[PDB]
Formats: structure tokens, C-alpha cells, sequence
């Protein structure tokens, strides 16, 4: 399947994301209002992907229109990017199982981890700035890119595009914050430490939210939600609980004082022995 | 395994 | 003997550095410091605890079960 | 006496290795090291604590505290 | 030997300050103080543990245990 | 003085028996073992910590810290 | 040297009371008593830990470890 993400306006951008979510995921019964929900990605076989055509970098103009992202459907990872002018798929080393017909596949030495990408890009995501202007620069970098090894500028471009496509699909919070950059004012979106933490906790969140039944709160490691509006304002799409669903153990949640806790978080602060014995037993 | 993009 | 079985209704750190729990309507205390985090964890996660002792006052044997 | 009952508003490790909690608008400190992680667990989980002392003036010490769930 | 691998079915603090876990239908005790909260947290989250001991009969002691992510 | 306020970005135990935390872009260390589980729990639960010290120089030691759920 | 940076694949309490973690396919042990709960908490929450030591071969000891949120 092919989808467009159109950056022309906040309307076109949010419309694009919503359409993708509707096609690839199903609302949770207990976290859904109108057609705005936390949804679970529908099961697809391993290696299934969808394509995202990038449009509207120049508002409503049919230009800058040769970038396509290949997204593994079950986990929303960007597996690589396609230059549709050269018909070339630059594929990260951790996605050799993703086969795209009709294109020349360039298998890259670079893996898609944020650790690798930030290193090669010399750019940390916390404090990363994204604007319409830097999305155009990112587009140009990706269409100039050639070869099997990610360059600094190509890595910066992927960091920016992954944030405003796949991570925004996952997190309505990132959708809402970034979309201001698309307005006529053209402000800068700055990725926050909270945004970053959300992306790092996506699997854990995905394991916990299917258990939510209207508790007063949800606590998943560093992540806290205090009501359904906070959940819906933050999270849009979760994994179908995939290996990212589980860290250790087999208990998704503990209800404590009408708060739904990730059980591993509670376990990780309830595993201390007597403090006096701890501190004096050096 | 560290978070993939 | 199984002195008490159930959820911890409250726990209490005492001025003499012992630790009290109320289980099935009865209060019991222990002087074993490592039981303080173990009991509070049981209380927070909803474990069934079985207080055991030769005289069912003080205890130093307790079983923990997930609900 | 029951000096204060409620959730822990903040906790604080002090340079003399005592430990402060604020409950129902009043601050109390304990020198019992064993209470430090137990009070942190209570604070994290929204436990209702009851500070018990013979001196209940804010800024006073305590070494007895009850932990309740909702 | 690897005596038992699985989730902790119950745990027990013992009057001699040892600590017992039931794994794969068999009970094992340890005198290692530091294992008490580590085993209880494994228990509450359903962590699989591997008990390692010279003897594997229920009632055996252990001083070595692996915490797995299964 | 309030040296730094924020969530803990990382923590680290060093061979020289110091425990470093990074808060709001600044690194501080403590050798109070009491503070290791308190700080790590704060880190993994996302509490807001306020590092407090007489002097707030970069890389300086601390033994006072406030913990807030938010 | 930075020996390993990754999630804890398993942990083990050893007969000599040291504590072993497997990170990035290699096993590392520590005698530092303060680290045992911290390492189990890292394992439980899937924290990325950075093991630093003078030798990085599997079976090396360590005393220095960083706990990261990413």
C-alpha cells in the first residue's frame, strides 16, 4: 500500500497521518473518542511494508516530489528511503528482510538505530530543530545521497523525516507539536526530551495501554498519563502486543491505587533491601 | 536491542 | 501455624525500628529489617501474605503469593 | 499523635543523611535510613501516609509512619 | 546443576533469615541476604529464574541464581 | 542553593566510588550510597529531582536532593 | 575501555556473591555490592547500560557502569 504525507498545511499533514492510521490500525475499545483513538497496528506478516510519498514540502507545489519512505508495517520502522527519480531504494542494514519490487535496492552498511544515526549525523534528537526549511534541506540531501554508507547529511535528513512521519504516526503529541512548523509563520519545532522519551518508550507503552480500563492514571517508566485526554493527546498508534512488547517477565501491569503501572517499573523500585544494610554493606 | 528508526 | 492470610491492610514503621502489618483484621510486627521492603512491596502489588509463627505479636516467617 | 495524613508532596534527602517528607502541607524529617526507600515507594505510588510523633510541629522529627493504599 | 527454571510460584521469608522460592514445583532456600528483594521483584513481575544447586530435590539450598528475560 | 532541577538524564557509578547524575545538562556526583537507589528510582520513574548544594559548581559533589513526582 | 553498551540479557547472582550481567553478547561480573539492585532494575526496565573496564573480554570484571534512558 502507498500513502502520501502532504506537508503543505497543518490540515493536509494531520489529514495524511489520520488516513494512514485508519488504514493500518484498529482503535482500542477503551481509548477511543469519535475517530480519535489509540489504535493497535493490524497484524501483517513479517516483512510487510507500506510506502509513504513525501509531498507538499513547497506548499501545494508539485516539486520536491521524489522522496518515498519504506515503512515496515508491524513496527512503523523506516526501513530506508527511495529516490523515485533514480528508482533507487537505500535500505538500512537491519532491514535486509524488506523486499521492494521494481526498484534497485542498495543495501547499506549503516543500521537504522537512533544511536547510529545520531552518531553519523553528529546531531542529537533532544534539541533537534525541524522546520519546513530543514525538511526541504533534508529532502535535497536524500536525493543527492548515493552509495552504501550513510553520510552525515543523509543521516540528519533521516532523523528529521523519521520524526515527522513514523514518530508522529505513533505519537499525537509529536504530530501536534511539529505541525506548528507548517504554518505560514514557519516557526521551528524543537524536539523535546519528553518527545524523545516517548519514542524510546513506545514498546513499553504498547504493552501497557491494551490493559487500560479507565484507571485514574498510567505509569510506564518515565511516562505518566493522568486521564484519557492526556493519553489521547499523546499516543495515537501502538504495537500489536512483537519483541518490543516485552522486556522481561510476563505481567504487563499492576493496578496500584487506581493507577495502571507497568509491572517492571514497580518491580524496579521494589527490589531494594533494607537501606541501612545496603549502605553499610560496602 | 536499541531503538530503531 | 498460619497466623493470618490475606492482603496487607496497612503497614507501619515503628519508633523501635520494628514493622507492623495488619492482615485479615489482625496486627503483627516483625523486627527483621529486610522484611520491611518485602512487606511494603507485597502491600503495594496486592500479594497475599501468610504470616506464620509458633504463637499467633511478633513474626519472622511470612509467605508471599501473587494474587 | 497523628501529625499529618495524606500523600507525600515531596521528599528530600538531606546533607546530614536525614530524610524529609511534606505531608498535608507540613514537613517532617526522619533519621531512620530504612524509611528512605519506603517513603519513596509510598510517594511514587500515591500511598496515604500517617506521620506519627509526640511533636507534630512542622519541621519536627519522626520515626513512626503508617502506609495505606486507597 | 540447573535445578529448576521458571517463574517463582511463591516466596517465603524464614525464621532463620533464609529465603525460600518455589520454582518448577520445587522449593529452594538461600541464605544470600541480597537475593531476598531481587527474588521478590522477579516474582511480582513473572521473571523466569534458574535455580542452580548441588542438589535439586525440593528442600535444597542454593547460592546461585540466574534472572532471565524469557 | 538549587543547582539543577529536572529529570535524571543518566546515572553512573564510577570505579572511585562516586555516583554521577546528569540533570538539566549538568553533572553532579555523590558518594552517599543511600542516594544510589533513591536516584536510580527517580531516574527510571521520571521524577523531577532538585540537586541542592552550598556551591553549585559543575562536577561538584552533593548530598541534598529533592524528589517530586512532577 | 567502553566494553559493552546494551540491555541486560540476563543477570546472575554468583556463588562468590559477585553479580554477573550479560550485555552485547558478553558476560561481565562485579563485586560492587551497591550495583546489584541497580543492575536488576536496569534489566527489569530494559535500560541501556554501558559497562566500562580495563579489559573487555567476556568474563572480565567491572566496577564502572552507566545507566542510560535511551
Amino acid at each position: 500500500r502507498e500513502f502520501t504525507i502532504d506537508f503543505s498545511t497543518q490540515q493536509s499533514y494531520v489529514s495524511s497521518l489520520n488516513s494512514i492510521r485508519t488504514e493500518i490500525s484498529t482503535p482500542l475499545e477503551h481509548i477511543s473518542q469519535g475517530t480519535t483513538s489509540v489504535s493497535v497496528i493490524n497484524h501483517t506478516p513479517p516483512g510487510s511494508y507500506f510506502a509513504v510519498d513525501i509531498r507538499g514540502l513547497d506548499v501545494y507545489q508539485a516539486r520536491f516530489d521524489h522522496l518515498r519512505l519504506i515503512i515496515e508495517q508491524n513496527n512503523l520502522y523506516v526501513a530506508g528511503f527511495v529516490n523515485t527519480a533514480t528508482n533507487t531504494f537505500y535500505r538500512f542494514s537491519d532491514f535486509t528482510h524488506i523486499s521492494v519490487p521494481g526498484v534497485t535496492t542498495v543495501s547499506m552498511t549503516t543500521d537504522s538505530s537512533y544511536t547510529t544515526l545520531q552518531r553519523v549525523a553528529a546531531l542529537e534528537r533532544s534539541g533537534m530543530q525541524i522546520s519546513r526549511h530543514s525538511l526541504v534541506s533534508s529532502y535535497l540531501a536524500l536525493m543527492e545521497f548515493s552509495g552504501n554508507t550513510m553520510t552525515r547529511d543523509a543521516s540528519r535528513a533521516v532523523l528529521r523525516f523519521v520524526t515527522v512521519t513514523a514518530e508522529a504516526l505513533r505519537f499525537r503529541q509529536i504530530q501536534r507539536e511539529f505541525r506548528q512548523a507548517l504554518s505560514e509563520t514557519a516557526p521551528v519545532y524543537t524536539m523535546t526530551p519528553g518527545d524523545v522519551d516517548l519514542t524510546l518508550n513506545w514498546g513499553r507503552i504498547s504493552n501497557v495501554l491494551p490493559e487500560y480500563r479507565g484507571e485514574d492514571g498510567v505509569r510506564v517508566g518515565r511516562i505518566s498519563f493522568n486521564n484519557i485526554s492526556a493519553i489521547l493527546g499523546t499516543v495515537a498508534v501502538i504495537l500489536n502486543c512483537q519483541p518490543e512488547c516485552q522486556i522481561t517477565g510476563d505481567r504487563p501491569v499492576i493496578k496500584i491505587n487506581n493507577t495502571l503501572w507497568e509491572s517492571n517499573t514497580a518491580a524496579a523500585f521494589l527490589n531494594r533491601k533494607s537501606q541501612f544494610l545496603y549502605t553499610t554493606g560496602k | 536491542r536499541r531503538r530503531r528508526a | 501455624a498460619d497466623c493470618a492470610k490475606g492482603k496487607i491492610e496497612f503497614s507501619k514503621y515503628n519508633e523501635d525500628d520494628t514493622f507492623t502489618v495488619k492482615v485479615d483484621g489482625k496486627e503483627y510486627w516483625t523486627s527483621r529489617w529486610n522484611l520491611q521492603p518485602l512487606l511494603q512491596s507485597a502491600q503495594l502489588t496486592g500479594m497475599t501474605v501468610t504470616i506464620k509463627s509458633s504463637t499467633c505479636s511478633g513474626f519472622a516467617e511470612v509467605q508471599f503469593n501473587n494474587d
